């Protein structure tokens, strides 16, 4: 049970490196998931604010 | 048991490769 541990916690580690992004103060972030843009709010497209977020 | 595994195979391949995406500015 040593070998699997710390293989699941580095490839955590590494999925969530991945996985975060951060969008610089000068610039806004657009997302892009396969093709089409992430829309929210009754089908308006979103714009990423200057700060750490998540991606898939 | 071979024979299976045959179909198998195929029915992965033909739902692998028939998956795409088109941007967004596309249709």
């Amino acid at each position: 049970m040593r070998k699997s541990v710390i293989a699941i916690i580095i490839i955590v580690l590494v999925v969530l490196y991945m996985s975060v992004f951060v969008v610089k103060e000068g610039e806004r972030g657009i997302t892009l998931r396969f093709g089409k843009v992430l829309r929210d709010d009754d089908n308006k497209p979103l714009v990423y604010e200057p700060g750490l977020h998540f991606k898939i | 048991r071979v024979v299976t595994i045959a179909a198998a195979a195929i029915v992965i391949i033909w739902a692998a490769s028939g998956f795409y995406t088109i941007k967004e500015a596309e249709r």
